[PDB]
């Protein structure tokens, strides 16, 4: 490829307009059989306060007809080239994606250009082949035989797959938001429930969430665990750093163009523009990105002005309402941001094979309802826990279905441990929302479709969730918002309205892509990610090689990431 | 259930058509149908379960 | 070219290296709405593979 | 938004809203041109907690009007592209030995513009001290500098020298109350020099006066920067040495950066309004 | 005069029980002020009362 | 995950899902040996305990937990059945059938 | 109108240099509303300076959305509302408070100690800020 | 064999965890030998309060400690398998050289 | 320059790598294709120019 | 940067950015740490390395 370079790389490849206007000209197929293939509502919709309105979506009768990538998706290798597909048509250049969307009383094709070489249908880019290339880039790297990370990794297939994995994680989860202040009041008690509950389930707490595993890496390594269990989280750490030593590197070489990393154009996985489908911080660098909310953007900073730890009337009662958003800060460096689109759009679907879905909660009636109990209101701590039922009358219900077996040591009284979650109540974040994206692609890309701009979706305030509580079922919120993480059965549990999706159309029971996502969400076609990604996540292993493999599917097929890629005889 | 069969076969004589109407001064019955390109001679082939 | 494509067929026997194979020497002579049926149609599949 | 202290006497405070009030109008804009002013605060006077939280008022309080007069560069740099005009209109009109030594800098004479930022102003007006102060050199064939590495210098050509006394006077008095630079008194122009020279000469005159200004501004602005992340590290390092809950909600509303003043513009009513709640937290007498 | 505006605070939207006080527990009499000069949201009772229990939380530390 | 080809299943042929036309695992009709329940779906089933067709809803009832005399005294009686709530749904039915 | 009328040209000049060295996507968009924001002046008559002063609010309030680029009133017929650019709300409300307050007793307006600059927001938005309040401010004379 | 050693070796310098008194240490001994002869009671309780519970070894991070580790701490109050590492590691220099 | 070192970093100017990081990046037969750009650098391979 | 001029150079920082870690490493470094002088080459030829 290194000679094919000077051909490959010429713009006059890269341009949709000689393709996409013939293939107007063309028009949709007259054809009846193939009518039913032309039937898709890409209908945009407000992001202001969609988190809390989904399940009225989900109330109608209503069907959801497949898209065009969608049915392409289902044939075998060798199917694809036969007389019997009829998506033929779909796709006139790989790196872009061709598709009849029906605007009312119309019928104007969409282009997009696909980004990541992931986005391919597997009649190009079959798994079996696929995993082969990332064995060929581990192999680049030096590094054949893998690390014996696996052992912590087998855990995983119990760990997060658990329909017992305990209610307790949520709330923690959802207390921190990531803060270090969080794990530094809760420091001395966080660990009594890893050591309690790997005592009884046999299994590590706190799998769900990069932002606690990241930190109790770092901040709790003193004390407070053995040392095995605490070799695990490094471990993990080791592992999402062995990920982004298998993402790209440098190792060819660096540089730069207008601004962006060359370490960067290769692969979605470094680049700021591309988002995790969580997030608790803002990335440092925002440029190129518009965060918008309502009609009109929230992307001015003038809306952002947290001020954490301190008590806000106004700003307790901005919850459940949109604007104005807030952040303490921008957290995330480029590194950490890396390693957080590791974790909940690769390794977690990589693991839970794509099973696991995760939900907000009502902080106002939550906690109102759990905690303003006046052992709480009055809690002198100068420098009835006698009798144990009077102190499990005390601290409530929900605290002994909660805290005791879950959290506290024989030694610790109930009492003693919930005032520690006390302490983490101080740390109010807001209210779980969608934060709706728009990201124009980079120069690189940019000459396909300038005035495409990519779109997605980001659950903010939101927490990776596998099996949903049936104590705190009441204030769940559940969010099948993003291919990834999207789950039928638990989210079933919850509202009744998905329930009643399920029993009418029982065959949307699959983990995959194909539960439909809401026409709030319905974007799948502008989105980076494609349906090949999650559906061979339903079908995905979990030695590890499936985590590397699925990074592998997000190199990008910018020009400039196939010059570089081309430079190492990949 | 044979509405679906149809998809599934890829077999509708109306998706043929036959041509009718606008058919360029060639034969209107087509021959029944007729396959445009032909480096082969005529198929044969049937099975037996 | 798709990384998936047959060798063992498409590329040991000659043929159009377009990825479907036509002739006008197959094609009905004085012919244009059914001839090009015969190359850019993908619902009547070419001769050869 | 009243002001408030704890240990400080009426008529010190008041003292220090009338040095708030007139502050721009006051005569050399500085706190180090005034230090009794920090003497007026009571360090050691008072106790070591109120000292470093009411100076830290007082820095805040000193950034309060930076915010506010701000720097005013409109009607002086819209006379300077107008200045600048003059200096090449009159420019093309003289003849020189060689177009060649004056051909770049008389393209970057009309090719000067001023990008959005603020910040890029050095970029702009120095590259017109490069350029048509050496072309008056030109006209009076003046040994410019030729040794590579030789910064060329940047002054006033051909003027009076008790002329140079008054405007590097002004240029002075610019460097102290820079928002009231009030117009010089001695024109610059006269009839026994060339008007080439002069020209530049007044181009000069509002080139020293856009560098001053906001060259005395940046130099305020960081060092106000300087002194608060002083005085928010040492309040933060002494309220962790006694816990409580009314320091500890002082170290929440420190928790904030000290970079950029927007923050801290929203800091200031941030603190101020809960002025009250730990009144209790500073021991004084 | 003002003791009918803290009684509305302590009860009609705070909810205390009677043996809590203003004169018993200092954070809320500390907070006395905050609440009588907002005007605001009294409709929500939430808000104010997720104030007072957070910053209860805030009350007692070690770190 | 074996049974049926969830990424060769989607749609569904009439209002029935097409995996219950793919598998006898996964349809209302077939029942395991040992039920403790009735299936969701009684469409295109009915049951019988001795003669005609148990659908009327007079046949079916159950009350848990508060004792009834005449249940206890009809244990023996083959008629009325009694069911509780159809709880189950097609994949917990479908496990019931593993 | 004095020392009103002075500087309302200044600050618009202003907007006017700070825009000349920033690319647009077309400057066919923006270069009809730069040339409005430079030829008009001031008429001595006092019933027509708010025919001065509203088309500069169909002017650099469009381009303070092409700061950021941002949808506007496409659509044909529309008259465009003109409002504050990019600045949080308590300054809104507080700054329509200084309007109603000058319309109490214009003879005595004593400014607003808050400040419109943002070092967050960009000049380019700041200066359309202060161009709009001076706006306001003659409107709220007239 | 010697990569049994270096096992720990890779888990105890790559580490996060790695503690900060050690930079100190080093810069305040020097890697005189009389240094380790009146301190070796504490970096000897050091070690054996460490691993326990660090699980990897401490004092990795510069020749001048493990050096003078086998001449001195070797004398008693360590476990056997300790001392195997850092004899392990001579072994390894020697085996180098 | 012990000390003085975050002074060189303070400046936000880029520094250009010498050619001999420059010349390491190519694979070993991708060395010797005309696209190298460092091929005149080493005459000698013990003396690098 | 007057590391042009240090014995040590650009190969070997970036062969142990990936370098094995088993314990063949450390060996290979020594290996790459061989003097090109020509008395070096007298005394490795005898031995056939």
């Amino acid at each position: 490829f290194v000679d094919a370079l000077k051909t490959l790389c010429h713009p006059v490849l890269h341009e949709p307009a000689p393709c996409l206007q013939t293939f107007t000209e063309r028009g949709p197929p007259s054809e009846p059989a193939m009518q039913r293939l032309l039937e898709c509502r890409f209908q945009q919709e407000p992001m202001g306060g969609a988190a809390r309105r989904i399940p009225h979506f989900y109330r109608v009768r209503r069907e959801v007809p497949r898209t065009v990538n969608e049915m392409k998706q289902d044939f075998v290798v060798t199917d694809f080239y036969k007389v019997g597909n009829i998506t033929l048509y779909t796709e006139l250049h790989p790196f872009f994606d061709f598709t009849h969307c029906q605007e009312n009383s119309e019928t104007v094709a969409l282009c997009t250009p696909r980004i990541v070489i992931g986005n391919l249908p597997d009649g190009l880019a079959p798994g079996p082949f696929h995993e082969l290339r990332t064995w060929e880039i581990m192999e680049h790297m030096r590094l054949r035989p893998p690390p014996d990370y696996e052992e912590t990794l087998r855990l995983f297939k119990t760990t997060v797959t658990s329909p017992n994995y305990p209610e307790l994680c949520y709330l923690v989860d959802v207390l921190v938001h990531g803060n270090v202040d969080a794990f530094l009041l809760i420091r001395t008690f966080v660990a009594r429930c890893i050591v309690n509950m790997f005592h009884t389930r046999q299994l590590l707490v706190f799998a769900h969430s990069y932002a606690l595993v990241t930190l109790i890496a770092e901040h709790l390594a003193d004390g407070a665990l053995p040392p095995q269990l605490l070799f695990h989280y490094r471990n993990l750490v080791a592992v999402l750093r062995l990920v982004t030593r298998i993402s790209a590197l440098p190792g060819l070489n660096n540089g730069q163009l207008a601004e962006e990393p060359l370490s960067a154009y290769v692969n979605a996985l470094h680049d700021h523009r591309l988002w995790p489908p969580f997030v608790t911080h803002l990335p440092r660098n925002m440029e190129g990105v518009q965060v918008v909310a309502d009609r009109q953007p929230l992307n001015p900073a003038n809306i952002e002005a947290r001020h954490h730890g301190v008590s806000d009337v106004p700003r307790l009662g901005a919850m459940d309402a949109d604007e104005p958003l807030f952040v303490d800060d921008y957290r995330a460096t480029d590194d950490e941001w890396t390693l957080q689109k590791v974790f909940y759009l690769c390794l977690m679907p990589a693991m839970t094979n794509n099973r696991a879905c995760g939900l907000g909660l009502n902080l106002k009636t939550l906690l109102v309802d759990l905690f303003y109990r006046p052992a709480f209101l009055l809690m002198p701590a100068a420098t009835p826990e006698d009798s144990i039922a009077a102190q499990r009358q005390a601290v409530g219900e929900m605290l002994t279905e909660l805290v005791e077996d879950v959290a506290t040591d024989a030694h610790t009284p109930l009492l003693q441990a919930c005032r520690e979650l006390f302490l983490a109540v101080q740390f109010v974040g807001e209210h779980v929302k969608v934060l709706e994206v728009r990201a124009p692609l980079d120069h690189a890309q940019r000459q396909g479709l300038p005035d495409f701009i990519s779109r997605q979706h980001v659950l903010y305030n939101g927490c990776c969730v596998v099996t949903a509580p049936k104590t705190l079922i009441e204030y769940s919120l559940p969010v099948p918002f993003h291919r990834f993480y999207s789950n039928p059965t638990i989210c079933a549990a919850l509202s009744d309205d998905i329930k009643r999706y399920v029993t009418e159309f029982p065959h949307y029971h699959r983990h995959d892509g194909g539960f439909p996502l809401p026409t709030a969400f319905a974007h799948e076609y502008h989105n980076w990610l494609r349906s090949p990604f999650s559906r061979y996540s339903a079908t995905c292993p979990n030695v590890l090689h499936s985590v590397m493999t699925l990074a592998a599917m997000l190199y990008k097929i910018s020009p400039v990431s196939l010059v570089l890629q081309t430079k190492a005889h990949i | 259930v044979d509405r679906w069969i149809r998809h599934a076969a890829g077999v509708e004589r109306p998706q043929l058509l036959d041509t009718e109407t606008i058919s360029m001064l060639t034969f209107g019955s087509m021959s029944e149908r007729n396959a445009a390109a032909t480096v082969h001679g005529q198929k044969a082939a049937c099975e037996l379960i | 070219l798709t990384p998936v494509t047959m060798d063992v067929n498409y590329f040991k026997i000659p043929n159009n290296p377009r990825g479907r194979a036509s002739c006008m020497l197959a094609v009905d002579p004085y012919d244009t709405e059914a001839a090009t049926k015969a190359i850019y149609d993908h619902r009547e599949a070419d001769a050869q593979t | 938004m009243s002001l408030q202290f704890i240990g400080l006497q009426r008529r010190d405070v008041v003292a220090l809203v009338n040095f708030l009030r007139h502050l721009t109008q006051k005569p050399d804009v500085d706190l180090e041109a005034h230090p009794k002013i920090l003497k007026k605060c009571g360090e050691k006077r008072l106790h070591r907690r109120t000292v470093l939280f009411n100076e830290l008022m007082l820095w805040l309080g000193y950034y309060r009007e930076l915010r506010f007069h701000n720097p005013d560069l409109s009607s002086v740099l819209e006379e300077f592209e107008v200045r600048c005009v003059a200096v090449a209109r009159r420019g093309y009109t003289y003849p020189f030995g060689d177009r060649g030594k004056a051909r770049d800098h008389l393209a970057v004479l009309d090719r000067t513009e001023f990008d959005t930022d603020v910040r890029h102003d050095a970029e702009i007006v120095e590259r017109a001290l490069v350029s048509a102060v050496i072309l008056a050199k030109m006209s009076v064939r003046e040994t410019l500098v030729t040794a590579i590495g030789q910064t060329e210098p940047i002054a006033f050509v051909h003027l009076k020298d008790t002329e140079v006394q008054r405007i590097e006077e002004n240029l002075e008095g610019v460097r102290r109350n820079m928002f009231c630079v009030k117009p010089l008194d001695l024109n610059l122009d006269r009839h026994a020099n060339t008007a080439l020279v002069n020209a530049v000469n007044k181009l000069v005159y509002t080139g020293r006066l856009i560098m001053n200004v906001r060259r005395s501004w940046e130099e305020l602005e960081r060092k106000c920067l300087a002194r608060i992340q002083e005085r928010c590290k040492l309040l933060v390092k002494e309220l962790r040495m006694c816990l409580s809950f009314d320091s500890n909600y002082c170290r929440n509303i420190l928790k904030h950066a000290v970079e950029n003043g927007d923050s801290a513009d929203t800091l200031l009513e941030l603190l101020i309004e809960d002025f009250d709640i730990y009144v209790d937290s500073f021991p004084q007498s | 005069k003002r003791d009918e505006k803290h009684r509305h605070v302590v009860n009609v939207v705070l909810e205390l029980p009677t043996e809590i006080s203003e004169a018993t527990h200092p954070v809320l009499a500390t907070m006395l002020s905050k609440y009588t000069r907002m005007s605001s949201l009294f409709n929500d009772k939430c808000a104010f009362k997720l104030d007072l229990l957070r910053m209860v939380a805030v009350s007692r530390t070690r770190r």
